[PDB]
C-alpha cells in the first residue's frame, strides 16, 4: 500500500540488477561492473570467514550478506533527492536489528543450552565480584539489542536532517539582498561536502551492521 | 644370457605420469571447444537492451546508467511533490 512498500519493491529491483545485468552471462574474464560484486564478495568472504570463521561460517554467509547489501542500497537510494524514508524510518531498521539480536539469544540459548548463561559470566574473576559481572553483562547483552539498530538508523536520520536543514537555510540565504547572493555559492559548497561526507558513511555503517551482527554471533556461536 | 621382456611392455605409463590426467580433460575439454565463448550479457530488450548495451556491457563502466538511475527516482518524488503540494 504505502509509499514505503513502493520503495522496498524499488530496492528489490537494484538488488536483482546486480546479478542479472551487472553480470556479462557470468563472464569468467570478468566486466567492469561484475568486477565490483566480485570484490564485495572477497570482502565478506574474508570477513565473515574472518569473524564467524569455525565450522560454521559458510553456513551463516548468505544471512550476513543480505544483511550487507540491503543496508548498502538503501543507503544511496534514500540519499536520492526524493526518495523517502526507509532507513529514516527508524522502526523497520531497529525491529530488524531486535529480531536479529533476538534470533542470536534463541540461537545461543538453544545451541549452547543453560550454560548459554555461562556467556554472561564473562572469566572466572574473584568470587566477590562474580555477581555484579553477571548482572553488568546481562545488561549489556540486551544494550547490543538496541545499538546495532541505533547506529544506522541514528546516521541515515541525522544526514537527511542537516542537508534539508541547511538547504532552507541557504534558501533564506538567497532570498534576501543581493550582497548576500554574492556570497551565496559559499555555504552551498558547504553542503556538498557535507553530502559526500554522508554517502560515505552510509557505506561505512553498512560495513559496521554486518561486522557488528558478525561479531555478536561471534560471541554467540563460540561460548564466551 | 637371453635378455628379459619389460622392454617391450608398455601397458600402465599411461596411468603412469600426471599429463595423462590432463590429457583425459583437455581432450573432453579441447576437441568440443568453441572458437570463442557465447556472451557478456544481451538482453533487457524493449530498447532497453541498447541501454544495457551502452552502459552495463564489459565495453565500459561510467557514470552514464548512475545518472540515468538516479534521475528515474527523482522523477518519481518531484512530480508526487507537486501532488503533495
Amino acid at each position: 500500500l504505502t509509499t514505503f512498500s513502493l520503495y522496498t519493491i524499488i530496492v528489490l529491483l537494484v538488488i536483482t540488477s546486480l546479478y542479472t545485468l551487472t553480470n556479462n552471462n557470468n563472464k569468467i574474464i570478468g566486466s567492469r561492473w561484475l568486477i565490483s560484486q566480485e570484490a564485495i564478495y572477497d570482502t565478506i568472504m574474508n570477513m565473515t570467514k574472518g569473524q564467524i570463521g569455525g565450522k560454521n561460517w559458510g553456513l551463516y554467509f548468505p544471512m550476513i550478506f543480505t544483511l550487507f547489501m540491503f543496508i548498502f542500497i538503501a543507503n544511496l537510494i534514500s540519499m536520492i533527492p526524493y526518495s523517502f524514508a526507509l532507513s529514516a524510518h527508524l522502526v523497520f531498521i531497529i525491529s530488524l536489528s531486535i529480531v536479529i539480536w533476538l534470533g542470536n539469544t534463541i540461537l545461543g540459548l538453544y545451541k549452547h543450552g543453560w550454560v548459554f548463561f555461562s556467556l554472561f559470566v564473562p572469566a572466572g574473576t574473584p568470587l566477590p565480584l562474580v555477581p555484579l559481572l553477571v548482572i553488568i553483562e546481562t545488561l549489556s547483552y540486551f544494550a547490543r539489542a538496541i545499538s546495532l539498530g541505533l547506529r544506522l538508523g541514528s546516521n541515515i536520520l541525522a544526514g537527511h536532517l542537516l542537508m534539508v536543514i541547511l538547504a532552507g537555510l541557504t534558501f533564506n540565504f538567497m532570498l534576501i539582498n543581493l550582497f548576500t547572493l554574492v556570497f551565496g555559492f559559499v555555504p552551498l559548497a558547504m553542503i556538498l561536502a557535507i553530502m559526500m561526507l554522508e554517502f560515505a558513511i552510509g557505506i561505512i555503517q553498512g560495513y559496521v551492521w554486518a561486522i557488528l551482527t558478525a561479531s555478536y554471533l561471534k560471541d554467540a556461536v563460540y561460548l564466551h | 644370457v637371453s635378455t628379459l621382456i619389460p622392454p617391450k611392455v608398455v601397458s600402465s605409463k599411461n596411468i603412469g605420469s600426471a599429463p595423462n590426467a590432463k590429457r583425459i580433460a583437455n581432450v573432453v575439454h579441447f576437441y568440443k571447444s568453441l572458437p570463442q565463448g557465447p556472451a557478456p550479457a544481451i538482453k533487457a530488450n524493449t530498447r532497453l537492451a541498447r541501454y544495457k548495451a551502452k552502459y552495463f556491457d564489459g565495453d565500459n563502466a561510467s557514470g552514464k546508467p548512475l545518472w540515468h538511475f538516479a534521475l528515474g527516482i527523482i522523477a518519481f518524488g518531484y512530480s508526487m511533490e507537486y501532488y503533495f503540494h
